[PDB]
């Protein structure tokens, strides 16, 4: 609320003004006022009031106070509202103001976008945290001088960078779209004065750089202009902030490539490269006021003493007795054996017992960890379950091996997790105090005890070999067999024997090493000393199997260094704003707050604001979350100290957002026993406010920073029919081109229901689109907009002209005929492929993620005949368990409605040519997407610790192995597809 | 008796069930439990011997060829039989010296046999449909539980930082009362001799109504103290109730689950499952 207690101050509010003469002041005030109308308001009526000739000038003083966040803020802009103020209680106390202001007034703009104040990270005693601090920044100013290194066109490629694709070869059906490799481009000039435009259509080739589109466009001294003026102008999209400022072929461009596929003309538009230079910022950077034996050595088995927890919230009733779980942990793998202490009462909870494990201590691998949990327990059937859990890093942030007594605040167990322990959770004491505290003590070496460095490492590598042959085509066909395996294909025993044995001979085939890696023992010193010694030296690979390496079973910090590494060198903007939800949920399976990911994200962050903007919104979505809370704070508290002039942009559509979150709040708690027709006209009393005008007109879409959202067509906004009150926002397009892409931007906002599940579905929907569009199949997907920006907080993009199945319906026959007056004439051709196509995509992909059941609601049409699919809300078969069954589900089942349109209207709607010209599409992009099933099982496995229920396991990513038989043989793939399509659509399938 | 066996009536043969189903009948259990499956279609071997071992799963190919089986060169076994039944009396020291243990505890394909002896489908059936019902209201028991539970963590959230911001006024206010300290002891002084009472008589209404302001806002955040108490509490309460829901929800899904193994290796139509479920 924007008070305490009350979520909407009423007009009138009286205030406590604290003045510097010790006085307390009553002022009657306004909601809407301003502080400097409340200074002067109140030395008004501080005259009346005693020793007020002590007072000095208005000049002088500062109104301080308060804030919902429990800190102390000082006002400086004091042109800003009562209610904007987020007053914790109606006081105001004026005093002097003393220090450094810039600084304070920074402060305060990183602490609104962050969402935390920043002075709770000064009070932060633990080292790692304070180091990361500092450290972090020498990434950031460097950051800024990559800015610099041509500046004004540096500052120009940072916050317009170019929205490329990965590739500048063009697919086949793209190209024979193409007129002989030639795009009819129209560029549109101003004339402000008159303001009027003038349009030029041109036809050029698919690959020219701008320069050549700059050159052509003044056609429309005939050499002099593009020798001289040239370089003088820059291109921009029509009804975007979208800017083409880089050498590339002009196709490579993503709206070029967009009006390709689509039929629609490129509209761009001329302008001055000075108009936009001078325009720009230019932000600068300043520094905040923030800125012995060994492990070889030791002679000893691994032993940890558990001592007492404080309490467990437990029935002493219904459990009869309760433990402690523990493990040593190398990623999801355990070390040795696990060990249990003794079994004790539920009312005291104290064990004083040294566990002993079967490690001797130099083994212990860098990444080792300790994973416990305290467990109940209830012939002798018993069941154990988990009361809390906690890990933690057996090595800190420097290498020390952790000794001595400490204490270890418990996790509350995610939501359907049954395992006994959980060695994917975060590692660290959960902040919140007031919670089960498990006591345990580490052996004391005499000593500061150091993992050793990699020189010393080498020696032993050199070592372990001193205590000739050929590769045969026998064993060089077998390691290509165990390469082709998933990343969630076990390896035998007798594989990893091999692939050990052949170490030295891994390296001609690179991208075996994760199976290398699963070879190791990494519970021995000696085998991981020589595997060091090759991941040195090994060859780059493939960013998709780069990212494979950043999942939770491969924590090692040479191991994760090598994958860096390969995408420092290979990872291009695009395929990085692609995977970036996964790259960000990654880190919190890393063991450290400095790592070489987060160098490598945040450096990407703050040199492309495309990146910068996603980075910051997928980190702010979780800030709620207190796994990662301190990690993300500090991480989102160095981008936003460094990403300059952008900071006051994301603040407003933060301040937007909040705003949004405040009306539905009331609308679910205060209105709920209220009619839609009642709700509504509160929406707009509250919207037509001034303060909240201001606050959600004139803002950047978090779903597309370069869609600007500037006047609300208030008129047009409507709440929606469910229980979780989405709002149905409609924006003016305030481009002076808007006309010629889209005039008025609709967006759904919706607060109460998690939208994490569809984020990820419609990212892997756009991905599975670009391999069939690469590979030659034309079949047209709809991932739209969605992004998560908190607790069940989110954004949904709005498809214009779309319509629900049930819409149509509300007889068979009426989708198809429907369809046929939308299309009327020869170009209903073009509307029955695209149905098709899109319909094949969408079967194929649906089945593939298992996504919850569709009907008519689920389903959606655009006028132009193309099929697409809304709230994903379940994938993985999230349905499978709290059922029986062991099968996979075809969620996405073809009634006579959809084969009728297929068939034109043909009797025989199975045994048609047009059915089975769809049914070999399916089995294109069936076999298209398995044969790039690596990349999608590892997108799901840097998913794991993100907290979504539907995936919490490497049980729960074992679906899309099933759906795209990866056990199998691509025979058999297609062969299981088929019975499942036939099972279905109860053998109407023409087999 | 034994080595002459069908591969086919072994307990511990699974046939053609996937990997990810041998894991989940592993996990958590004690060194030398073990299980065979057939080998995945697109890869060398027949079947895939799967044993605990330091707390993981290792997964063992066993090769075939010209009548004998093994793990590797020579094929020295008979039968599939013969080689488990090896290992049940051998450590697998013998292969590779480095898994040291034996096949000790066979997860049985008759397991459920010992749950339900009920050899009639239609009383397995509706006993099904019967821990099914069970099953899905205390998981919707223990969803209620969750949702209560979150929200109120969420807002003891919110109370927790507004005893820090209550804390945060009561130090202003406090410090208030030294500026008006230090600012009154000379200007009471000169009119202590001056004798006007008229004017110590608004100071002193002043200093006496702050003093009053700070009474109201110790006493609201002594009030939220005890809210937050209460709040505290239930969140405890919450807790307990769900970690008595737990056990016998893993109980009730085992027995379900087991239920329906039992009439899918007897064959039910998959359509008369689902009108049990
Ligand atoms: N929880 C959720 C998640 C999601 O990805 C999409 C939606 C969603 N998205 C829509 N879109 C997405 C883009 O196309 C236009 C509207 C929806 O339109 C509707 N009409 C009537 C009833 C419901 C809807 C509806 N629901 C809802």
């Amino acid at each position: 609320g924007e008070l305490w207690g009350i979520h909407l101050m009423p007009p009138r509010i009286l205030v406590e003004c604290l003045l510097p003469n010790g006085m307390i002041v009553t002022l009657e005030c306004l909601r809407e006022a301003t502080l400097i109308t409340i200074k002067h308001e109140l030395f008004k009526e501080a005259r009346k009031y005693p020793l007020h000739q002590l007072l000095q000038d208005e000049s002088s003083y500062i109104f301080v106070s308060v804030t919902q966040e429990a800190e102390r803020e000082e006002f400086f802009d004091e042109t800003r509202r009562l209610c904007d103020l987020r007053l914790f209680q109606p006081f105001l106390k004026v005093i002097e103001p003393v220090g450094n202001r810039e600084e304070k007034i920074l402060n305060r703009e990183i602490g609104f976008a962050i969402g935390m104040p920043v002075c709770e990270f000064d009070m932060v005693k633990d080292p790692e945290v304070q180091d990361f601090r500092r450290n972090i920044l020498n990434v950031c100013k460097e950051a800024v001088d990559l800015r610099d290194l041509n500046s004004p066109h540096s500052r120009a490629m940072y916050v317009y960078p170019p929205n490329v694709e990965s590739s500048p070869e063009l697919p086949k059906h793209i190209y024979n779209k193409l007129d002989k490799g030639q795009i009819i481009v129209v560029i549109w000039v101003i004339v402000s004065p008159n303001n009027d435009k003038q349009k030029y259509t041109l036809k050029i080739n698919h690959d020219c750089v701008p320069e050549q589109v700059i050159a052509e466009a003044i056609r429309k001294q005939l050499k002099l202009c593009v020798l001289e003026y040239q370089g003088k102008y820059i291109l921009k999209v029509c009804g975007c902030d979208e800017y083409f400022l880089e050498k590339y072929p002009l196709s490579q461009y993503k709206y070029i490539r967009s009006c390709i596929m689509l039929g629609r003309m490129p509209n761009l538009m001329l302008m001055a490269k000075e108009s936009l230079y001078s325009q720009l910022p230019m932000d600068c950077f300043t520094m905040p006021s923030y800125s012995t034996k060994s492990l070889w050595v030791i002679n000893s088995a691994l032993r940890i003493k558990i001592l007492c927890a404080t309490y467990v919230n437990v029935n002493i009733r219904d459990i009869d007795k309760i433990y402690v779980r523990t493990g040593i942990y190398h990623g999801g793998e355990p070390l040795c054996d696990n060990v249990n202490t003794q079994r004790v009462p539920c009312s005291n909870p104290r064990w004083n017992e040294w566990l002993n494990y079967d490690i001797y201590i130099p083994d212990l691998p860098r990444a080792a960890r300790l994973c416990l949990s305290i467990c109940s327990v209830k012939g002798a059937k018993e069941e154990h379950c988990p009361l809390a859990w906690g890990n933690i890093n057996l090595f800190d942030y420097t290498d020390t091996l952790v000794s001595g007594k400490m204490a270890l605040n418990l996790w509350p167990v995610p939501h359907g997790l049954e395992d006994l322990l959980n060695p994917i959770g975060v590692t660290g004491s959960n902040p919140n105090k007031e919670t089960p505290c498990l006591e345990l003590e580490f052996d004391w070496f005499s000593s500061v005890v150091k993992f050793p460095d990699m020189s010393v490492i080498e020696e032993h590598a050199n070592w372990s070999v001193s205590r000739d042959n050929e590769l045969r085509e026998n064993d060089k066909e077998q390691l290509k067999a165990i390469s082709t395996r998933d990343p969630l294909s076990e390896i035998t025993e007798q594989e990893k024997d091999f692939l050990w044995s052949h170490r030295h001979y891994c390296v001609t085939i690179p991208e075996i090493l994760p199976k290398l890696l699963l070879s190791v023992k990494w519970n021995s010193r000696d085998e991981v000393a020589q595997m060091y010694c090759l991941v040195k030296d090994w060859p780059p690979i493939k960013p998709e199997q780069a990212m494979e390496l950043l999942d939770c079973n491969y924590p090692d910090p040479m191991v994760r260094g090598f994958a860096v590494r390969c995408l420092e060198k290979y990872l291009t903007d695009d395929k990085l704003s692609q995977y970036l939800i996964q790259l960000v949920q990654v880190l919190k399976y890393e063991q450290y707050l400095d790592n070489l990911l987060v160098r490598f994200l945040l450096k990407k962050a703050l040199t492309n604001q495309r990146i910068g903007h996603f980075f910051f919104w997928h980190l702010k979505s979780e800030m709620h979350n207190k796994t990662v809370s301190q990690r993300f704070g500090l991480l989102l508290e160095s981008y936003c100290r460094a990403c300059g002039m952008y900071l006051k942009h994301l603040n407003r559509q933060v301040e937007a957002m909040e705003k949004l979150i405040n009306l539905t709040d009331i609308l679910k708690q205060e209105k709920k026993d209220e009619t839609q027709k009642v709700q509504m006209k509160f929406l707009v009393e509250q919207m037509r406010r001034p303060d909240f005008m201001d606050a959600l007109q004139g803002f950047l879409s978090p779903l597309n920073p370069a869609h600007q959202l500037g006047n609300l067509r208030l008129e047009e906004c409507r709440i929606m029919s469910s229980a979780k009150r989405p709002l149905w926002l409609n924006w003016e397009n305030p481009d002076i081109m808007s006309e010629l892409l889209f005039q008025n931007n609709e967006i759904i906002f919706k607060n109460g229901d998690d939208l994490r599940q569809d984020m990820l579905t419609l990212q892997i929907i756009r991905i599975m689109e670009n391999i069939w569009q690469n590979q030659g199949l034309d079949l047209r997907m709809l991932p739209y907009g969605c992004l998560s920006i908190g607790d069940c907080v989110g954004l949904i993009e709005v498809v214009r002209n779309s319509h629900t199945i049930m819409q149509i319906q509300c007889n068979s026959h009426t989708l198809h005929q429907w369809l046929k007056d939308k299309n009327k004439g020869e170009i209903y051709d073009a509307a029955i492929d695209l149905f098709t196509r899109s319909c094949a995509g969408y079967c194929v992909a649906t089945f593939i993620l298992g996504i919850g059941d569709r009907h008519n609601s689920n389903i959606m049409v655009k006028d132009d005949g193309q099929l697409f699919h809304i709230d994903f809300g379940h994938f993985l078969d999230h349905k499978k368990k709290k059922f029986g069954y062991k099968r996979e589900r075809v969620p996405f089942v073809l009634t006579q409605d959809f084969l009728i349109v297929i068939s034109k209207g043909a009797q025989e709607c199975t045994k048609t040519r047009e059915f089975e010209r769809f049914q070999e599409m399916c089995y294109k992009a069936y076999l298209a997407i398995r044969q790039h099933a690596n990349l999608f099982i590892n997108l799901f496995s840097m998913m794991l610790g993100s907290g979504m229920p539907e995936l919490q396991s490497f049980d729960d990513i074992a679906y899309i192995r099933k759906t795209l038989a990866l056990d199998k043989t691509e025979q058999e793939a297609l062969e299981y597809f088929m019975k499942q399509m036939n099972d279905a659509h109860h053998g109407g399938w023409t087999t | 008796m034994n080595n002459n066996m069908s591969l086919q009536d072994a307990e511990w043969y699974w046939g053609d069930i996937s990997r990810e189903e041998v894991n989940e009948k592993l996990r958590d259990t004690a060194d030398g439990t073990f299980l065979v499956r057939d080998a995945s279609t697109k890869m060398h071997g027949d079947y895939t011997l799967t044993l605990r071992k330091g707390g993981n799963n290792k997964l063992i190919k066993i090769f075939h060829r010209d009548g004998k089986y093994g793990f590797s060169d020579p094929l020295t076994f008979s039968s599939v039989v013969e080689l488990i039944n090896h290992y049940r009396n051998e450590s697998l020291a013998q292969y590779n010296p480095k898994l040291d243990v034996k096949l000790l505890y066979p997860v049985s394909k008759y397991q459920q046999d010992q749950v339900v002896k009920e050899d009639n489908i239609e009383a397995v059936g509706k006993k099904l449909h019967e821990y099914n019902t069970q099953f899905q209201e205390k998981s919707r028991e223990y969803d209620r539980l969750y949702e209560e539970y979150t929200r109120t963590s969420q807002e003891i959230q919110m109370k927790r930082t507004a005893i820090e911001a209550f804390n945060e006024t009561i130090k202003i206010f406090e410090e208030q009362c030294q500026t008006q300290e230090r600012y009154s002891k000379e200007y009471i002084e000169k009119f202590k001799r001056e004798g006007n009472e008229k004017e110590i008589q608004r100071i002193m209404h002043n200093y006496d109504k702050l003093k009053s302001r700070i009474s109201e806002i110790i006493d609201s955040r002594r009030r939220l103290e005890e809210d937050l108490k209460k709040q505290a509490a239930e969140y405890r309460e919450i807790d307990k109730r769900m970690n008595s829901i737990k056990p016998d929800l893993i109980q009730l899904r085992k027995t379900r689950d087991q239920y329906l193994m039992w009439l899918t290796q007897k064959g039910v139509r998959q359509k008369k499952l689902n009108e049990w479920l």
